[PDB]
């Protein structure tokens, strides 16, 4: 078994300086072919050289590269040696909707995908009283996904009493947490009615007036 | 051909030269392929072949200019240029989407373009409608297979034969066969102004362009078209647009001085808040998103100023016309130079012409005095005296011209046609009348027995005839206006049928009974007589005035012209809206002032002066023989009728009064003379009408508006239109203010509190093109109503926009300027759908803003029926179904707003909308004519 020293974990804070991942093959007694990083299992680009010890260099450290990184060694006639090195920040919201406007009977769904390492654990609350409140299952409509990255919760059946307000994502992990927010309004059936009726009273109005003046 | 050398005769060349070449007249006639006086084949193939190759057409195209330059004149703006500089560079700078404002500006200024070329186009399209039914209006008469006819003066081909009438004007040039007393002022041609007298035997040269004074006959044409000595001069060659180009002038600077500041405030707040709030350096890494928000600032300064500058505004009074000239046709108002169109609205005075206008032109006998027994009514044969019928119808049947014949009526029970001299054909009527034809006399009279016939001259104010008939005697028989030959007559023919003795004893008691109560009736009075000549050796028949003395006078006939029915209503309306009427005419003082009574020119009881046209001449004269403004000035304002005055006359009084400075309003005037002579008279005035059934083409040529129908209603009519047209202008200015002012400061403010405007380019240039030409098209062409005459004529020192138009454009964008605010600022709240505001670049568009877009739209939409009124009538739907332009208009851009909100979202920064936003905007648009109706109960006075 090749034996493969790494450098140490890094942790990204919001400082300017640039981080070097390194990996070196201190044992090996087998033919190299080449060497090459991945990120979740994604090839980095550009990265197959000899290279008997290979050195990562991100100039720009975000939240959006951290991730599990590995430097994979193909031989000619032996196993691939992975290892493994990670590199952890804190979560960050990237992307969600501002607005979720629905008539009811529909369905309504919210998302909040994220960036970061570890994977966070999502959990959702409504704004009630000016405090966050966890959410209840109830009625059982509620459907709420969790993955890697990607969050959702779904509505079914809307009502008009307690759906509406607004819901927030909470997204925490070891490093830190991050939340986001959402407005869910739900429109009435007979909305259309009362501008109808505010037209018809203007035409009686006019019409009134009209023949009042011949 | 050799005939085109064959003119300018000039003497007594040309005359020699057809007798070298053909020797007379006749031979050219004949070899012309035409058939001679009797007649001619007229048959369409020979007709049209002699006319493509023996003959030209009537036909200046002048080449109007097509669609194609239209468009490309239309392109020319400045503004639209800077405004497509201003799209590419923004979409070329979009890569160092965004492309879709670049190809929505692009798209929509070439829309526009053509929209503009289109209605420009459709405008020059109706002017050519109308001029070519003024062309087709003329016509002349000539002969075809015997048979007199009038065609189209564009039709005539070589070799037809025309006849020629007093007063008409030549069409081609032709040879003289036969007529009498032909003569002709060639001064359009030569520069003199005496009359050639043609003959066959000196001068047989007839010229286009020129107009016949006296005499009458016929004619063959032989030049036509281009190849005339008229036409080859033609081959070798207002007061409401000023202050509309005005008030352009002005709104359009204060546009561009609006549009600099925004702009400027807009990059000073970007300037400020990026780089000395945010302290960030002059970086070289962020310079194209810097150039880009300096391009869209820039972009929305430049549609400021496109929809700022009001552009085609003084080209709005045209439209008008262009969409009601073919209607005034149908009033009977044919219109040759527009630019009397809308004058002939601020005329003050009018200057009628007795016959023709107010009479029917047709004769009809009431009374009569014969038989020295006063006859009120018609009567019959049985109670007459002896001998007396017999001789006067004899005397009538003799001394009236031959030639004129009353047709059978034929008319489908309607009045028999009257052809002839007019009193003339009076006297045949009442001779029927009375149970007697003279067809058997006048077909057994042969014309050897008239020796002598003197026609009626206007030296001798009589016609009269001799016959030698009687055996060592002669029988003359004369007509006279009663007072001519009333001092000839010596004996009186109505004792017993036989003669009495006559002296100026009994002539006070005679005129006192005769002539006094037909002139009170409004009768012109005609007088026949005769006498029996003995055979002297040599009676001196030239000397008329000594011979033709010593008269028996048959009988005194009274014969008068029905007044119009329409005449009296219009001129009341006429002297209700301010205009004062005049009448000027060439009959007795008498009569004039019978029928002015009638017409209600002159009332009763009130101290208005008649005087004759020697008296006028003489007061204005008072000098040593010359005619001064001051002496006129205390004449015109207080005359009402003009009696035996000549043209001369009618063209001094129009002169005094025009330039009169009296009064402190400059008056307009409009004459309605018709005749050979009026031609001065009748340009000098300001807008001068001609008559057209029956007036002479001398007096066509020179007038603006001609009468199709004659009747002085027709001329009421014209003042009506005369008058709308400006009021039409007025209104749309209207309408167009309003948007101005409100999408002005909508931009502004919008500029300073945040850094967008709420309406982008696209949009913008939608209002624009609804705003200006719908908008023309809408409200500039609308039906006058009759209430139109009610005002007094406007003055030339008035203000274009008036006191209740200011109220309207004030009340009105004050309530769009305080509900467009509201839904811009607090709109967020009220329909729960988020927030545009701040919105970064390259935001989709979202409903906030749409809201606006189209609730402005709306209100637009809305109060372009509000303005329809401008004296401050509550009842604005009131006709207006009369104009389906207006509606159809109105109409499909509220469908084109629709389909513009709902699809294409992207391209027009627009999202689509539920039902409940549509209905509030469509909520807000009535109470926008909600508020109209309110605002309406200000009082303007206080
Ligand atoms: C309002 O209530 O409508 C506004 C239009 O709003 C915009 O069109 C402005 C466009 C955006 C500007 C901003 C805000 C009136 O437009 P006006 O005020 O600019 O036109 C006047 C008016 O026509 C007078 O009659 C003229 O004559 P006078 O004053 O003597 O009577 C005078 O000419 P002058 O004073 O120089 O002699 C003109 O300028
Ligand atoms: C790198 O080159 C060395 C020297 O030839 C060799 O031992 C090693 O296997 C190579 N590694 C590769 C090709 O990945
Ligand atoms: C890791 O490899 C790099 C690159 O060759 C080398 O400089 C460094 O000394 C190596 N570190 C160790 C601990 O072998
Ligand atoms: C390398 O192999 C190990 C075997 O335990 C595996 O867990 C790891 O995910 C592999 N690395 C990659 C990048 O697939
Ligand atoms: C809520 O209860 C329903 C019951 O069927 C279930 O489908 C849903 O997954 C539950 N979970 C959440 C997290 O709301
Ligand atoms: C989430 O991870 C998956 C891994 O397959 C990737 O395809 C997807 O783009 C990721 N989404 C993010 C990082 O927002
Ligand atoms: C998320 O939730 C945890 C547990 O309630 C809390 O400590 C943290 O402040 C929340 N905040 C964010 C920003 O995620």
């Amino acid at each position: 078994k090749p034996r493969i020293v790494t450098s140490e974990e890094v942790i990204i804070r919001e400082s300017l300086l640039p981080v070097t991942l390194q990996c070196n093959l201190t044992s090996s007694s087998h033919t190299l072919m080449y060497s090459y990083w991945t990120r979740n299992g994604v090839e980095l680009t550009a990265t197959r050289k000899n290279a008997s010890n290979m050195e990562y260099r991100i100039n720009k450290p975000r939240a959006e590269d951290s991730g599990e990184y590995h430097c994979v060694y193909h031989f000619v006639s032996a196993p691939k040696a992975n290892a493994t090195i990670e590199v952890k920040a804190a979560p960050d919201i990237t992307g969600h909707k501002r607005s979720e406007n629905k008539n009811e009977g529909q369905d309504a769904m919210m998302y909040c995908k994220s960036v970061g390492y570890p994977h966070p654990e999502w959990i959702w609350r409504k704004k009630e009283n000016g405090v966050f409140e966890e959410i209840s299952n109830s009625s059982g409509r509620f459907f709420i996904t969790n993955k890697e990255n990607y969050t959702e919760l779904s509505i079914v059946n809307l009502q008009i009493t307690e759906d509406p307000g607004e819901y927030e994502c909470n997204a925490t992990n070891s490093i830190g947490s991050a939340s986001v927010s959402t407005v869910l309004r739900v429109r009435s059936h007979l909305a259309p009615l009362w501008p109808f009726l505010g037209i018809l009273a203007e035409i009686i109005i006019l019409v009134v007036i009209i023949v009042v003046y011949e | 051909e050799e005939l085109r050398s064959l003119m300018e005769l000039r003497g007594t060349e040309a005359v020699v030269k057809i007798k070298e070449t053909y020797g007379d007249t006749e031979a050219i006639c004949r070899r012309l392929k035409t058939s001679p006086v009797e007649g001619l084949p007229g048959t369409a193939p020979d007709l049209e072949k002699r006319k493509q190759i023996f003959g030209q057409n009537f036909i200046p195209p002048k080449k109007p200019k097509t669609f194609l330059q239209l468009v490309w004149e239309a392109l020319q703006d400045v503004t639209l240029i800077i405004l497509e500089i201003a799209a590419i560079i923004s979409l070329g700078l979009s890569f160092y989407a965004g492309w879709i404002e670049g190809a929505a500006i692009l798209l929509s200024v070439i829309c526009v373009v053509l929209v503009t070329a289109f209605n420009d186009w459709s405008k020059e399209k109706q002017f050519r409608g109308l001029q070519s039914r003024i062309e087709q209006e003329q016509k002349f008469t000539v002969v075809r297979a015997g048979q007199v006819v009038q065609i189209p003066v564009a039709e005539i081909v070589v070799g037809d034969i025309a006849q020629i009438k007093y007063g008409d004007l030549l069409p081609a040039d032709g040879l003289f066969i036969q007529g009498n007393d032909l003569k002709i002022d060639e001064s359009s041609l030569t520069g003199e102004s005496d009359q050639v007298r043609k003959s066959v035997d000196k001068d047989p040269m007839l010229l286009s362009g020129t107009h016949v004074m006296e005499g009458s006959g016929r004619m063959v044409v032989t030049a036509v078209g281009v190849n005339s000595q008229t036409g080859i001069i033609f081959t070798l060659l207002s007061v409401l647009q000023g202050k509309l180009t005005k008030l352009a002038v002005q709104i359009g600077k204060a546009g561009l001085v609006m549009s600099a500041i925004t702009v400027i405030i807009l990059v000073l707040y970007f300037t400020v808040d990026t780089f000395v709030v945010n302290k960030k350096p002059w970086l070289t890494e962020c310079t194209p998103v810097y150039v880009q928000y300096f391009v869209k600032f820039f972009i929305i300064g430049v549609t400021v100023l496109v929809v700022a500058v009001p552009e085609g505004l003084p080209l709005a009074v045209t439209i008008s016309l262009a969409y009601s000239v073919k209607k005034m046709m149908k009033d009977n108002n044919l219109v040759r130079h527009l630019d009397a169109c809308e004058t002939m609205g601020n005329a003050t005075a009018i200057c009628s012409d007795k016959t023709g206008t107010l009479t029917t032109n047709r004769m009809t006998v009431v009374q009569a005095y014969v038989g020295d027994v006063h006859y009120k009514e018609i009567p019959d044969p049985s109670s007459i005296n002896a001998k007396t019928l017999e001789l006067l119808v004899n005397a009538i049947a003799i001394n009236s011209a031959y030639t004129t014949k009353i047709l059978p009526p034929e008319k489908e029970g309607a009045l028999p046609r009257q052809v002839g001299n007019k009193t003339e054909c009076g006297l045949l009527g009442f001779v029927l009348d009375l149970r007697q034809d003279y067809e058997p006399v006048r077909s057994q009279m042969p014309e050897e027995k008239l020796y002598k016939v003197y026609t009626f001259n206007s030296v001798r104010k009589s016609m009269s005839t001799v016959i030698k008939m009687p055996d060592e005697s002669f029988r003359m028989y004369s007509k006279g206006a009663s007072e001519i030959v009333l001092k000839k007559c010596c004996k009186i023919l109505s004792g017993a049928g036989e003669a009495r003795v006559f002296r100026p004893r009994d002539r006070d008691e005679m005129v006192k009974k005769v002539i006094e109560p037909m002139a009170c009736d409004g009768l012109r009075t005609i007088c026949v007589a005769y006498r029996d000549f003995p055979s002297s050796p040599e009676p001196d028949w030239d000397n008329e005035n000594d011979i033709l003395n010593e008269l028996t006078c048959i009988c005194v006939v009274g014969i008068e012209d029905p007044v119009r029915p329409e005449v009296p209503e219009a001129i009341r309306k006429c002297q209700r809206a301010g205009i004062t009427v005049r009448m000027v005419t060439g009959d007795n003082i008498n009569t004039a002032r019978a029928i002015a009574i009638k017409c209600g020119i002159i009332h009763p009881g009130e101290d208005f002066l008649c005087l004759e046209g020697k008296e006028f001449n003489r007061r204005i004269r008072n000098e040593k023989g010359e005619i001064e403004q001051e002496r006129i000035d205390k004449i015109w304002p207080k005359l009402r009728v003009l009696a035996r005055s000549s043209p001369t006359d009618k063209h001094t009084l129009v002169k005094g009064i025009i330039d009169s400075t009296h009064t402190e309003q400059r008056q307009v005037v409009a004459v309605t003379g018709d005749g050979t002579n009026d031609g001065p008279a009748l340009k000098k005035a300001d807008v001068g009408f001609a008559m057209g059934i029956a007036g002479t083409d001398v007096a066509k040529e020179a007038s603006d508006i001609i009468l199709t129908d004659d009747n002085f209603s027709s001329i009421v009519k014209a003042v009506m239109w005369g008058r709308n047209v400006y009021d039409s202008i007025s209104k749309f200015l209207q309408f167009q203010l309003t948007v101005n002012v409100v999408a002005v400061i909508v931009a502004f403010t919008g500029a300073c509190i945040t850094q967008d405007s709420p309406l982008k380019a696209v949009q913008m240039l939608w209002v624009n093109l609804i705003m200006d030409t719908f908008a023309s098209l809408a409200l500039a062409t609308e039906p006058p109503t009759e209430t139109l005459l009610l005002r007094k004529p406007y003055g030339r020192n008035k203000p274009l926009i008036s006191r209740t138009m200011m109220k309207n454009i004030l009340g009105h964008a004050v309530y769009q300027l305080t509900l467009i605010f509201t839904l811009l600022f607090v709109g967020e709240k009220m329909f729960q759908i988020d927030s545009g505001r701040n919105a970064p670049l390259h935001s989709p568009p979202s409903e906030h803003y749409t809201i606006i877009f189209n609730t402005f739209v709306m209100m637009q939409l809305f109060n372009e029926i509000n303005a329809r009124k401008i004296h401050g009538e509550r009842n604005v739907f009131d006709g207006i179904f009369r104009n389906p332009i207006f509606c159809t208009i109105v109409l499909g851009t509220f469908a084109i707003q629709i389909v513009i909100v709902q699809f294409g979202g992207k391209p027009f920064s627009c999202s689509p909308l539920q039902l409940d936003q549509w209905m509030w905007c469509i909520f807000i648009g009535l109470g926008e004519l909600v508020w109209g109706q309110v605002i309406a109960t200000i009082p303007t006075s206080r």
